[PDB]
């Protein structure tokens, strides 16, 4: 009879795993400061690693690579694009982007305001977005043409900040002239197995696309929480603001004549591949005392040529509600029963 | 050589220290003469902790032997290995004490405690370095309750800093001499609670219960129970008898058991326990000890464990198997159940392996716990004694030798206030 | 990388590789001596509560 | 030469200091009789070993020790064992009776009593010094003799030696091979009343030495035995720099130059490669590559945790063999590149390096296996402060119930050092953190 703690109550994912544990018949939750536990549903903060791998006579697994929050926040993302030789400034699947500290707080003003500059003489779109890891959900975003806007936006602040080019071409889905960003949930294992989820998900606008006008971020941003709120289409198209991988297929294929699996996937698989691979020696746990898994959820941007962007990766990811029973069961069986046994048609693509 | 000095007290003390002696002289290789015949050197390495060598070459059980009437004892002497004690530590009186704690404690007891003393001392003097005392008893009739309380604090007065530690039958009306057995305990568990360091509880309802269920004997006698004490005793003191890194001493030992000073009150069990007879023959696997052992059937204070929570456990192993297998064992029962060991004591959970076996056994198990459910000994006793005391039935056999109303409420309070302080420390 | 101080023997080699760049006696004593105090005061209130 | 006073505490400090000079003496030769056939200087000399061994008229070699337990059956083995003869009474302390685990009556009840006798001994060494460098303290953190006399030594040699530097060989405290469930009471007790008196410290984790006994030396069960040896390698490897000609850390003050920037930050980490089983029938030999690449692996290190995640403000390679350091210098390079290694802004990236020619020395009839070359990596990282993050919160669990206070309070000590010697770790574990962001 295997043990487990439950240290995030808010998980949207875990608590359906938990109850799922439970089900097993072969699963004993204890109470969360208890040590003498098989696996840990950790806390998203300051989850204690060091106290873990240490109790004798117990395999320990967390849901959690310690590490991991370099890909996982705006400003460690970028930097860790930029210096890695394996993905260098020189990489084509992420937007320009540049970390720029508030005035009041190393940085890079001076570097993106040369690359504005040169983009500006050159007729070129010049189009850029300021966000951090601090926007709680639809705020501490500001679409902007001018420089001068922006880094007045990231003053006024107090945490570190990226710059990153706005995609100003998004392929639009018809009818509704409308921008939509892709969620990808991997999951990846002890043995850092990397295993893509068969589902995915689309997070559509239900108001079209306007390039004229950056200040109503309707359109412009995805984000199911901004659609819920200040739009009036929201739910037209599609329940929810959501379209599946079935659907948005047999469109691409009706109206771009292509599928999914050629035009993005691809490019999908590719780019959590090279993440993942890049951090792997930091992160790894194969010969630490106790052993880590984690689901990820990786945002795209497609633009009008088929070409996919990484957007964000999340550490702690919800789910769609319609997909929380397959994934949740999936986890279960590739990422802790792989290490606790209980007594075909995957559903994860293992890159 | 930190030697320790044993003193049993009573018809129940002298009994069960007669028997305590006749299996550990066995298992020292000491015959009735005191002469040794053993096969290994292990046997006399820390003989002198309970032995002393008084000439060439003897062994004498540091023991003292003490009753207010002298049956029991002239009994002890006529015993197979009377003559192995030293004669001049027979210490009696003559009255008897008629299963009354004040007489043994306030009246003819006090008459003859100076000399039980004068003998402590004896042997105390003679020890290079002195642990502290072990006393056997019950708390049920006179001498062993009253006297035997009496004598604790008289030599707590004498050696304030030495560890005191006692074997104490709690009686039950399963196993019943007299009605007064409430009155006789509740006053000694209140002296024991503020005079001793550790207290082994072994009660008579679970060594009975054990012997009717487990063992399938219709019926027992004191003999039946006795052997499963002496096998106990053997047991628990096998740290301090042999070599060893853990629990190797009185101080030791309390500093690991003990969180809290009032609650020192542990739960015995052992392993294994057969039926005869068909089974007996077939040696037991490590996981068979350790599932007996924390058996609540194999508990020796009828307290049911998983009402309450471990504060501390020790284990002992004897003799001769894995330290792998018992190491994975005993991280397996505490790994599954571990709701019923407090997590604000971090591997309160201690074990200790010895390689000689007990007699006629290849291997075996001594568990002793400090559980909270110890609570439900006291509280059954606790009811027992104030169901006679709102009437102040057979009070007059105490106040007759000079007690007062106001000791039996202040006695009746202080048991109660134990039960609360256990229960306070299950629910944290 | 740069190596320096490089110093050879007969027994064995050493060198750098640069990748990139109180209480008193009285004090002690008086504590000593406090909680040798503070045994003391225990136990004669133990045998204070014996004689009683 | 400069010579060091080596002082061993408690079961554990007499115990691995038994084994270390064992392995000493095979190292330089030294028969059990203490005659040292190859030193030509009878009765007498400053060579390199002499900083560890002084000599009598009679060709005697004595090693410059003294061991302290408060109970006698341990050091009776000393008394008594193989080496028996090397030492003499007034090197051996013992008492009646044991501090039982408790920090206190080993500190206060105890230490008061024979404290001065000690120094007594420690002092009839150190005037046969002409110019004495300081001491190496051996003891363990759970026992009572262990941390509370031995605190109560570091606050006393602070005194009778201001300017000597002291050094220690900790043993943390592991409940696979614990005897007492308040090891974390007396651990944050002695590191509390240590902290200012000691330069440099070595921990060693009883977890961490009793997995690699299980996985390599393919021991089943390890004993202390078992545990001695392997450790006695470490700290050979440690003091071999100061026992043998070379440039590196060839005194007692280049610990704490070459290790400890931070003052209080004074636990380097160690890690040890390669631990080979000698029943092993065949084993390949690791080139110099492999056993550099497996001082960066977590199953090879003294105490458990990972230096991926913190940050390095000394590194000190430390080779015993056949090494080169062109063969190094390639290792490190590689090593570079694949593994993952931030100092601090404020210290430089690299390594000190110091090569022993003479590959280490095994006790004949022990579980490690001879090899040709061997490396032992101190390295100051803030990693290690994983190891004080598990002993505070076991301390805290226990304190907030206050159990076992009692035992404590009923020796002499007040309730009071307990929080104040918490908030003492407390702040350790926020100078880590500090520095290692
Ligand atoms: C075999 C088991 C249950 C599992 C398989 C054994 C598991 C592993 C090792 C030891 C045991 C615990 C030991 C004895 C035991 O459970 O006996 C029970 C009864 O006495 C209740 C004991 C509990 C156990 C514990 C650990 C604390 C509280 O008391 C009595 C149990 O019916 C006996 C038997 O079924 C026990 O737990
Ligand atoms: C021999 C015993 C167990 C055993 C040995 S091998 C096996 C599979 N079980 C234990 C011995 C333990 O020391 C205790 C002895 C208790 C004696 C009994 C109370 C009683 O006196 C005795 C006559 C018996 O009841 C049995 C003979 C059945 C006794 O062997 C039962 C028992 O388990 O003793
Ligand atoms: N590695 C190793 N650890 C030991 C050894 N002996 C004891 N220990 C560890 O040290 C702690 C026990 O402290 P001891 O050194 O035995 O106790 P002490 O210092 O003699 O103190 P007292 O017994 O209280 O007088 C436990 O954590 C043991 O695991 C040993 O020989 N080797
Ligand atoms: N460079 C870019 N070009 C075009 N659109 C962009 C963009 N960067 C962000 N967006 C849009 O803005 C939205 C903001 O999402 P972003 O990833 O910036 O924050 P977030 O809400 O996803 C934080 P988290 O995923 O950690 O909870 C995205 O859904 C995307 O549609
Ligand atoms: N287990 C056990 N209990 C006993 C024995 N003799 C008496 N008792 C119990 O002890 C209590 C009687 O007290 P006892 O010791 O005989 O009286 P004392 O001589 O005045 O101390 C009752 O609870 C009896 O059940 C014995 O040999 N074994
Ligand atoms: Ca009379
Ligand atoms: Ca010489
Ligand atoms: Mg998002
Ligand atoms: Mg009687
Ligand atoms: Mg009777
Ligand atoms: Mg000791």
């Amino acid at each position: 009879m295997y043990t487990f703690v439950v240290r995030d109550e808010n998980s949207s994912v875990y608590a359906e795993v938990s109850r799922l544990l439970l089900a097993t018949g072969q699963w004993k939750r204890l109470r969360k400061d208890n040590p003498r536990f098989n696996l840990m549903l950790g806390e998203r903060n300051r989850l204690p690693f060091g106290r873990l791998g240490h109790e004798p006579g117990l395999v320990q697994l967390v849901n959690y690579y310690r590490g991991a929050d370099k890909l996982c926040r705006k400003a460690s993302l970028v930097k860790l694009i930029k210096t890695s030789p394996e993905l260098s400034e020189s990489c084509t699947w992420f937007p320009e982007s540049y970390v720029i500290y508030p005035t009041n707080l190393t940085d890079e003003r001076e570097v993106f305001l040369a690359a504005y500059n040169r983009r500006r003489e050159g007729r070129e779109g010049n189009v850029w977005i300021a966000k951090s890891s601090a926007g709680a959900k639809g705020e501490g975003i500001l679409i902007s043409s001018e420089a001068s806007e922006l880094l007045d936006f990231i003053d006024e602040q107090g945490q570190v900040h990226v710059i990153q080019k706005y995609l100003e071409k998004p392929l639009l889905l018809e009818p509704g002239h409308r921008k939509f960003d892709i969620r990808s949930w991997v999951l990846v294992d002890h043995l850092y197995n990397i295993y893509l989820y068969r589902e995915g998900v689309l997070r559509t606008s239900s108001e079209p696309y306007n390039s004229a006008n950056f200040q109503d971020k309707t359109c412009h941003l995805t984000n199911h929480c901004i659609q819920k709120e200040y739009s009036k289409n929201y739910g037209r198209y599609e329940e929810g603001n959501e379209m599946f991988f079935e659907e948005f297929n047999q469109y691409l294929m009706d109206a771009l004549n292509t599928t999914l699996e050629n035009s993005i996937l691809l490019q999908i698989k590719h780019i959590i591949r090279s993440c993942l691979m890049c951090i792997e020696p930091a992160i790894s746990t194969k010969h630490l005392h106790y052993q880590s898994f984690q689901l990820f959820g990786f945002d795209f941007m497609v633009d009008e040529e088929l070409k996919v962007w990484l957007i964000e990766v999340n550490g702690a990811p919800a789910c769609a509600q319609k997909l929380y029973a397959e994934l949740c069961q999936g986890i279960v069986d590739v990422a802790i029963s792989s290490v606790f046994p209980l007594a075909p048609t995957s559903i994860f693509i293992k890159l | 050589m930190r030697e320790i000095v044993h003193i049993q007290a009573g018809q129940c003390g002298n009994q069960i220290g007669a028997k305590f002696w006749e299996v550990i002289s066995d298992e020292h290789g000491i015959d009735p003469t005191g002469s040794y015949h053993g096969d290994s050197d292990l046997q006399l390495e820390r003989i002198n902790v309970y032995y002393n060598e008084a000439t060439g070459n003897k062994y004498v059980p540091r023991a003292i032997l003490v009753d207010l009437e002298p049956g029991t004892m002239d009994s002890v002497r006529s015993g197979p290995f009377g003559q192995i004690f030293r004669p001049d530590n027979f210490v009696f009186g003559q009255s008897g004490a008629g299963n009354n704690w004040a007489k043994g404690h306030y009246t003819e007891g006090a008459e003859l405690v100076d000399s039980v003393l004068d003998v402590v001392r004896k042997e105390s003097e003679s020890c290079d370095c002195l642990q502290g005392f072990q006393l056997t008893h019950s708390l049920g009739g006179g001498t062993g309750s009253g006297m035997g309380t009496l004598l604790i604090s008289k030599i707590r007065e004498e050696y304030p800093d030495r560890i005191m530690n006692t074997f104490s039958v709690m009686p039950s009306p399963k196993v019943s001499d007299t009605v007064v057995e409430p009155y006789n305990a509740t006053l000694s568990v209140h002296q024991l609670v503020e005079n001793t360091d550790e207290t082994y509880c072994i009660d008579n309802e679970a060594l009975y219960d054990i012997c009717f269920r487990t063992l399938k004997l219709t019926t027992p006698t004191y003999g039946d129970l006795n052997h499963l004490v002496s096998a106990t005793m053997s047991g628990v003191t096998t740290c301090l008898r042999f070599p060893g890194q853990l629990n190797a001493d009185l101080r030791k030992l309390a500093v690991n058991m003990v969180p809290f000073p009032r609650l020192h009150f542990f739960m015995p069990g052992f392993a294994p326990l057969t039926s005869r007879g068909s089974q007996q023959y077939r040696a037991l696997t490590v996981p068979e000890l350790t599932q007996q052992m924390f058996d609540s059937k194999n508990m020796m204070a009828a307290c049911d464990p998983r009402h309450g929570r471990y504060l501390t456990v020790a284990a002992i192993f004897r003799g001769r198997m894995s330290m792998k297998e018992v190491d994975e064992q005993m991280l397996n029962v505490q790994n599954k159940n571990s709701s019923y060991f407090v997590e604000w004591i971090p591997n309160n959970v201690k074990t200790a392996v010895c390689d000689i076996p007990p007699r006629g056994l290849k291997m075996s198990a001594t568990f002793i716990g400090n559980s909270t459910a110890i609570q439900e000994l006291f509280k059954r006793i606790s009811e027992q004694f104030t169901a006679m005391f709102r009437r102040k039935a057979f009070l007059h056999w105490y106040t007759g030798e000079g007690m007062d109303e106001m000791e039996f409420t202040e006695a009746e309070s202080n048991m109660n206030d134990l039960v609360s302080e256990y229960q306070q420390y299950q629910d944290a | 990388m740069e190596v320096i101080e490089l110093n050879k023997c007969t027994s064995g080699q050493s060198f750098e590789v640069i990748l990139k760049p109180d209480p008193s006696l009285e004090e002690i004593q008086k504590k000593l001596e406090a909680a040798e105090e503070r045994r003391k005061y225990q136990e004669a209130e133990l045998l204070k509560h014996l004689a009683e | 030469m400069r010579e060091c006073i080596s002082i061993h505490v408690g079961q554990a400090g007499v115990q691995i200091g038994n084994a270390c000079w064992e392995l000493y003496c095979l190292e330089h030769g030294i028969q059990p009789d203490g005659q040292m056939p190859s030193d030509k200087t009878i009765g007498g000399g400053d060579d390199s070993f002499n900083t560890f061994f002084s000599e009598t008229g009679a060709g005697k070699h004595v090693p410059r020790a003294v061991f302290v337990d408060l109970e006698p059956t341990v050091i009776d083995e000393v008394r008594t064992g193989t080496y028996r003869q090397l030492f003499h009474p007034e090197q051996l302390i013992t008492g009646k009776e044991d501090a039982a685990n408790n920090y206190a009556r080993g500190h206060y009840t105890i230490g008061k009593e024979i404290i001065d006798l000690v120094l007594d001994r420690i002092r009839k060494l150190a005037d046969q010094c002409t110019g004495l460098q300081g001491f190496l303290v051996f003891h363990s953190f759970g026992g009572g003799t262990g941390s509370g006399f031995t605190s109560l030594l570091m606050e006393r040699l602070s005194v009778d030696y201001g300017k000597k530097s002291k050094l220690e060989f900790s043993i943390y405290p592991a409940p696979q091979v614990s005897t007492a469930v308040v090891e974390p009471y007396n651990s944050i007790l002695t590191t509390h009343t240590t902290l200012e008196h000691s330069d440099c410290a070595f921990m060693v984790d009883n977890e961490a030495i009793y997995d690699i006994c299980r996985r390599n030396l393919d021991i089943e069960r390890p004993t202390y035995t078992n545990l001695n040896r392997l450790i006695s390698q470490i700290v050979s490897s440690i003091t071999a720099s100061l026992r043998f000609d070379g440039a590196l850390n060839v005194d007692l003050t280049e610990f704490q130059t070459n290790l400890v920037p931070y003052p209080r930050i004074h636990f380097p980490l160690a890690t040890y490669a390669p631990v080979i089983s000698a029943e092993k029938a065949y084993h390949e030999q690791l080139s110099v590559a492999e056993i550099t690449n497996a001082c960066f692996e977590p199953a090879n290190q003294m105490v458990k945790c990972d230096p991926r995640h913190g940050k390095y403000m000394a590194c000190c390679l430390l080779y015993r063999g056949d090494v080169v350091p062109k063969d190094v210098n390639a290792a490190i390079a590689t090593i570079k590149t694949k593994r993952s290694i931030q100092f601090v802004d404020w210290c430089p990236t690299g390594f000190k390096v110091g090569i022993n020619y003479q590959p280490p020395t095994v006790v004949p009839g022990g579980d490690l296996a001879k090899v040709q070359r061997a490396v032992c990596m101190l390295s100051n990282t803030t990693a290690i402060a994983e190891a004080w993050a598990r002993l505070d919160h076991k301390f805290d669990l226990m304190y907030a119930k206050r159990a076992f206070v009692h035992w404590y309070v009923g020796e002499g000590m007040e309730e009071g050092e307990f929080s104040e010697a918490r908030e003492d770790m407390a702040a350790l574990e926020k100078d880590y953190e500090e520095v290692g962001v």
